[PDB]
């Protein structure tokens, strides 16, 4: 109940570091390859005894393009997250001027908390994750091809080259596991690169809807 | 040339470590 929880926290942290790196944020190669022993060293080893506390695991990263773009990853201690803790996190994000945040919950999040997350969307973009979903990195599964987020200029070039309207592309849901992993919203286009047994390689595009 | 890119990694390693300490007070604060 303690070694297992420590292993779980280490796995969640590793997956979150991989996710942050994949989204373009700055992460050092040592954080990505941090061993379980290094986790027990830097952080505690008795989560039951409060070492480490989930509040000790919060991370803050900055984008590679502009340091002004920053993201929190919070680990609420309470297995079910309600509006109050969301308001707390929003308050500190506002205080520090951070517009993005990931919230890793244990059991889930109350329906009203989800409604709050979506309500303050345009100002603050904060996303929810079950820790069970973060115990592995789904982008490393053999069934998951490489997904790449396209820039607006790239999307314009694509639609011009193939003379398509957006609604003619294949679709991906915003609630898709990979879409949530990359944090892409409605109207963005993800480029998918997969091997093919006939051509060798094949690029397809999906619009987020 | 490969050594040059080795230097850049440390620069980015520094560029992140430098701001982690500044951030660290922020997560504390």
């Amino acid at each position: 109940d303690d070694e297992e929880e420590t292993y779980r926290l280490w796995k969640i942290r590793k997956t979150i570091m991989q996710l942050c790196h994949d989204r373009g944020y700055l992460v050092t190669q040592d954080e990505l390859d941090q061993t379980l022993e290094e986790f027990k060293a830097q952080f505690g080893d008795k989560p039951s005894e409060g070492r480490p506390r989930r509040t000790d695991l919060t991370v803050l990263v900055a984008h590679n393009d502009d340091p002004t773009d920053q993201m929190f990853v919070f680990f609420p201690e309470e297995p079910k997250v309600g509006i109050k803790t969301i308001k707390v996190y929003c308050q500190r994000m506002q205080e520090e001027n951070i517009t993005r945040a990931l919230i890793v919950v244990q059991q889930g999040m109350t329906p009203s908390a989800k409604q709050s997350l979506v309500d303050m969307a345009p100002k603050y973009i904060l996303e929810q994750f079950l820790q069970q979903e973060l115990l592995i990195n789904i982008t490393e599964h053999e069934l998951v091809p490489e997904h790449v987020v396209m820039t607006k200029e790239e999307v314009t070039e694509l639609l011009a080259r193939y003379k398509l309207r957006e609604n003619q592309l294949p679709r991906i849901q915003a609630g898709d596991p990979v879409a949530r992993y990359f944090g892409i919203k409605r109207g963005q286009v993800v480029k998918i690169i997969r091997p093919s047994e006939t051509a060798g390689r094949y690029i397809t595009y999906r619009l987020v809807q | 040339e490969k050594r040059l890119r080795e230097k850049e990694e440390q620069k980015k390693l520094l560029e992140q470590r430098a701001q982690y300490v500044e951030k660290t007070k922020n997560i504390l604060m």
